[PDB]
């Protein structure tokens, strides 16, 4: 009876949802539970729609009867005045004043404008890595945890002895050391606003268009109260200024160096504290390596004996490594290793036990692993320039 | 009244923290 | 052949109509005990409820260890057994069975992964990155949620006066209670700080004192009898002004003990008819806590003469819910056998009727599955009177559906389905039917549908579903969810009947810090605990009216939801009770279901050292195999032992 009670099962789902609501995503409609027609009729014939415009200026703003001149966008400027509802106060020159169609006063305060590309850089979904995560580099954790959480989860203990805490981090080391997974620990473990930026996402095609949302960004992350900003890859737009001869990197240095006017200029640079992270630190501008900016610069080292170690137990703490693991015996084995190094012995140690077709990785497993990713690969690594640099 | 009840809940709650000390006497002892 | 037969056994059991389930239960148990293995044996007959083939495995077991390993497991589900003075260790399982040493026990974890730090409710508020007696409720509220079972804080160990007096009205109980909870499992020696706090000129403090100790004494069981005495002296002669607290803590208090001394100290108390309809709704609330499951002709007999005699608009008035759902906490479980109580109740009253035949029904039916009673239960749903039955029905689909991983899913989707097409009552009470159906369990559709619905413009529903999404995240402090409910807390910033509730979530939600879970289940997904249950179906029937219960003078039914709290450990022990710190590996679920593979294999491995705080879905075995486990699934207390084949 097994296929008549699967037959009955999807003839049953197939009337429920024909009776409640079956295929509406073609335009973006939504399923008919929370379809509230009595409200949404109500909706359309008592909230009238409001072109956002922009107050240009207040004329007479005195207690006299004012008058407002405000430019819709693209469409048309003019002078109006508010509606009864809204307070003076409530508006100002530069707010989006929001107004009605129809003699156009119906106002509603409207916030600064985001752009699309700017607004879709707050981290929704933190990160599912945490810092015990992160091996090896404990005094690194430890000063950026107090830089970037501890002010923001116990202010008084700072503002007792009336401490300004350092406002600004660079992460700087080889490529993978932990930069961008403590970045991701930092994204994890705040309760704040963090935003990632990608020193890539600030290179646009029109002159002026880095710097617009290098202001929209910062502009966004003081409109909220505790923000953290995380410039990723820095070294995309991050680079001392030559004068040349032919104008390069005119476009990119005016970004970095909106960049720096808004980390430390003539205003007050609000809550927001800025994280770097670079494989790179020898290009960047003295201007942005000015603790200013920058205030806690932190080195990610390659980890020495005793994070080699720990790095090896944090990657194989899940494994199904046999009795005896002498990881301090493979930590010595492969030196002047990343933490990505130590990550693909690991992974390559459980793909010999796999190819074997064994269920159990042993001390063999991992020396042919080592074998692989530091001896046979040791061409291919980055240490031995992004030391240099 | 309420002075009787309180009295009457501070010797009788002595009695009983006092018993609970013995117990746990009792229970360290034989640890 | 053993693998073969217990997990067929087991899951038709779980999928099966109730004549079957019974005889499968016996063979099962049968099997067990031919093949020698006792923890299997003597868990199959807790889920029968044979407290006498409990009894017979237990006395045959003459295993010191594995007895006592025993005592933890019925102790965590909720037994004292009344064991006769000649057996392995009588002192030890005696004590084990009490649950003692669970407070030394639940601050060595604590110690092992530091939490003994307070955090003020300020803390998990985090206002300065986004009122009156209602703020000074909730922050009482969070903050003992956050720190039970510690008996450590900053509001009220430290200077208490001051936050007991910007309390007002019944938040002097409320926070007095609130201490009683965060000095709850075994910090008896705080029988003085509550003392020398009941010691007091107002009302409202020494009574809420007074449920301070019932609420400590929760969940522990000491010989000495710690509450009975600081109840009876209290409310012996004074059955006028409120007496809600005393009686409530005594239930609390003793719950699953159902001791004759004070079922007869708390029957008497109902039935003088002199104390108010809250003190009598009370009364049958704590006689049912009590007697979680007992058929218990005394208790049945008092409620009914209490539903006759309290006049129609009595029955009619709010607080007469607590008499039949006391009944129900009755004969919780029990099945079929309440007919009797069935008739009776429809000969009782017309109106009265759907409410206290529903909400008996469902409470005995509840972990049933029975398709056919749920479906009397849906038709009754359909039949919209143009209430409170209504809700008191849906709150019966899901107790009744949380039983099998399936029904479970499926009801979830009924009660979506009940949303959409709901009327008022329907909408309202559905939320607290789907917090039932999953409690300490974060689900991402339920998580969902409850954010979605707090936002609802029906008052009563957001009410419901903000409490229904903290009771989801109970114990479980997720970053996800606590990020919703401070999302929350700014929308209903304005809202103060609304914002109360978003900030009891949120404590509810960081409950201990994250150490309990106030799931009714435990062990292995099934196994009813019925003081837990009959915590959390008082108090959403309670909630089922919110705003005159919760939201008016009645939260003593929030704390009574502790009845519920108890802790995910993976505590090892000697066979001295000495503690082991050994390696352990975690995981959710995974296997091959071939013929009956058991799903005890574990993938997400994650190497930890014994205490390990696991979470709601996840088995946790041994990392290596040096230590054999007396018990053959780690949940709770374990008892390790030394392989003697090899390390
Ligand atoms: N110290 C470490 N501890 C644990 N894992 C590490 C460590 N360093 C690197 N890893 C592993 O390497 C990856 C993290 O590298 P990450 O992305 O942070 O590098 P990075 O320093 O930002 O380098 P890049 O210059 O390439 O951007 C993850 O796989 C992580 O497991
Ligand atoms: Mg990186």
């Amino acid at each position: 009876q097994i296929k008549q009670v699967e037959d009955d099962i999807q003839q049953l789902l197939k009337k429920i949802n024909e009776l409640t609501g079956i295929k509406e995503s073609d335009t973006g409609l939504a399923p008919p539970a929370l379809w509230d027609l009595a409200a949404d009729k109500q909706t359309l014939q008592s909230e009238q729609p409001l072109q956002v415009a922009r107050c240009t200026k207040i004329i007479n703003a005195d207690s006299e009867d004012p008058k407002y001149i405000i430019n819709v966008k693209q469409f048309a400027k003019f002078v109006v005045d508010l509606s009864d509802q809204v307070a003076p106060t409530d508006i100002e020159e530069g707010m989006r004043v929001g107004v009605d169609r129809n003699k156009y006063q119906i106002h509603i305060p409207l916030p600064p404008k985001i752009d699309p590309t700017v607004t879709m850089m707050q981290v929704e979904e933190k990160p599912d890595v945490t810092y015990s995560d992160v091996g090896g580099c404990k005094e690194q954790i430890e000063k950026l945890r107090e830089v970037v959480e501890t002010p923001l989860l116990h202010p008084e203990r700072f503002v007792n002895l009336g401490i300004e805490p350092p406002k600004g981090v660079l992460l700087f080391g080889p490529p993978g050391t932990g930069k961008t997974l403590c970045a991701r620990a930092v994204a994890n473990r705040t309760d704040a606003c963090f935003i990632r930026v990608i020193g890539s996402e600030l290179v646009q095609k029109y002159v002026g268009e880095g710097a617009r949302m290098v202001r929209e960004l910062f502009e966004m992350a003081r409109t909220k109260k505790a923000c953290l900003i995380f410039f990723d890859e820095i070294d995309a737009i991050g680079g001392a200024r030559f004068d040349d001869g032919a104008g390069g990197d005119n476009e990119v240095q005016r970004t970095m160096l909106e960049l720096i006017n808004q980390l430390d200029g003539f205003d007050p640079r609000g809550n927001i504290k800025v994280l770097m992270a670079t494989n790179r630190p020898d290009t960047l501008d003295p201007a942005l390596m000015r603790p200013g900016r920058l205030d806690r610069k932190i080195e990610f080292s390659l980890p020495d004996l005793e994070g080699r170690t720990h790095i090896f137990k944090i990657h194989a703490r899940s494994m199904s490594v046999e009795r005896d693991i002498r990881f301090e015996l493979l930590a010595r084995l492969c030196p002047n290793s990343t933490g990505a190094e130590i990550r693909s012995v690991c992974t390559e140690a459980g793909m010999f036990a796999i190819r074997a077709r064994r269920k159990i990785a042993t001390e063999k497993d991992f020396l042919e692993a080592v074998n692989k990713v530091i001896k046979s690969y040791a061409k291919f690594s980055a240490t031995p320039r992004y030391m240099t640099y | 009244l309420r002075q009787t009840e309180n009295r009457a809940t501070r010797c009788k709650v002595e009695r009983l923290q006092l018993l609970l000390q013995q117990k746990r006497l009792r229970r360290k002892a034989r640890r | 052949a053993y693998a073969k037969v217990c997990l067929y056994l087991t899951s038709c059991v779980n999928y099966v109509p109730e004549p079957e389930n019974s005889a499968l239960l016996r063979c099962a148990l049968g099997v067990f005990r031919k093949f020698s293995r006792f923890p299997e044996a003597l868990r199959l007959a807790l889920m029968l409820n044979d407290m006498e083939l409990v009894e017979d495995i237990f006395t045959s077991c003459k295993d010191v260890v594995v007895q006592k390993q025993m005592a933890f497991m019925l102790g965590r589900h909720g037994v004292f057994l009344e064991l006769s003075e000649d057996v392995e260790e009588y002192e030890d399982l005696t004590e084990i069975m009490s649950n003692v040493q669970l407070n030394s026990n639940f601050l060595a974890l604590a110690r092992e992964l530091d939490i003994m730090e307070p955090k003020v409710p300020d803390d998990i508020y985090k206002t300065h990155l986004e009122d009156s007696a209602r703020m000074n409720l909730a922050s009482s509220f969070v903050n003992g949620f956050v720190n039970a079972a510690f008996g450590q804080d900053k509001l009220l160990t430290d200077d208490g006066n001051k936050w007991l007096y910007k309390n007002k009205d019944h938040g002097m109980l409320s926070a007095a209670a609130s201490l009683g909870m965060i000095l709850l499992w075994d910090v008896d020696g705080g029988l003085t700080q509550i003392d020398k706090y009941l010691y007091s000129s107002e009302d409202y403090i020494k009574s809420g004192a007074l449920l301070a100790c019932g609420i400590v004494n929760s969940g522990v069981r000491n010989e000495c009898d710690p509450a009975l005495a600081l109840l009876s002296d209290y409310v012996l002669h004074n059955s006028n002004t409120m007496r809600l607290g005393s009686i409530f803590g005594l239930g609390l208090a003793y719950a699953g003990s159902n001791r004759e001394d004070v079922l007869t100290l708390l029957l008497p108390v109902m039935g003088d008819s002199k104390s108010s309809m809250e003190v009598a709704g009370v009364t049958a609330l704590a006689c049912g806590m009590i007697a979680v499951g007992s058929c218990n002709g005394d208790v049945t007999s008092t409620i009914l003469q209490t539903i006759m005699e309290k006049s129609e608009t009595e029955l009619k008035d709010t607080y007469a819910r607590w008499l039949p759902l006391g009944l129900g906490l009755n004969h919780l479980g029990k099945g079929e056998a309440i007919e009797a109580i069935l008739a009776a109740l429809e000969v009782v009253s017309e109106p009265f009727r759907s409410f206290a035949n529903t909400l008996v029904d469902v409470c005995a039916y509840a972990g049933s599955g029975n398709v056919l009673k749920v479906q009397q239960l849906l038709h009754i749903c359909s039949e919209h009177f143009d209430g409170a039955h209504q809700g008191v029905a849906v709150l019966g689909i899901a107790l009744i559906a949380m039983g099998e991983e399936i029904g479970a899913e499926m009801a979830l989707r009924t009660f979506g389905h009940l949303l959409r097409y709901g009327e008022p009552t329907l909408r309202r009470a559905v939320p607290l039917a789907l917090a039932l159906i999953s409690v300490s369990n974060p689900r991402l559709n339920i998580l969902d549908t409850l954010s979605k619905f707090s936002h609802d413009a029906d008052p009563e529903v957001s009410y419901n579903s903000i409490f229904a999404m903290g009771m989801v995240g109970s114990g479980t402090n997720n970053a996800r969810l606590a990020a919703m409910l401070r999302q929350l807390a700014q929308y209903h910033a304005k809202d103060p009947n609304n914002l109360f509730m978003v900030r009891l979530a949120q404590g509810l939600t960081h409950l201990g810090k994250g150490t309990l879970t106030l799931c009714p289940y435990h062990s292995d997904r099934q196994l009813m605990s019925q003081v837990a249950v009959a915590g959390l179906l008082t108090v959403l029937v309670s909630f089922l009216d919110v705003r005159n219960i919760i939201l008016g003078k009645s939260h003593y039914v929030l704390y009574g939801l502790v009845a519920a709290m108890q802790p995910r450990m993976l505590v090892t022990f000697d066979e001295e009770l000495r503690p082991l710190p050994v390696s352990v590996r975690v995981g959710q679920a995974v296997d091959v279901v071939g013929q009956a593979g058991k799903p005890k294999t574990i993938t997400g491995f994650q190497t930890h050292t014994t205490p390990v705080l696991l979470a709601h879905g996840e088995r946790a075995e041994l990392a290596t195999e040096e230590f054999l486990p007396v018990t053959p699934i780690l949940e709770g207390f374990v008892i390790l032992r030394k392989n003697p084949n090899y390390d």
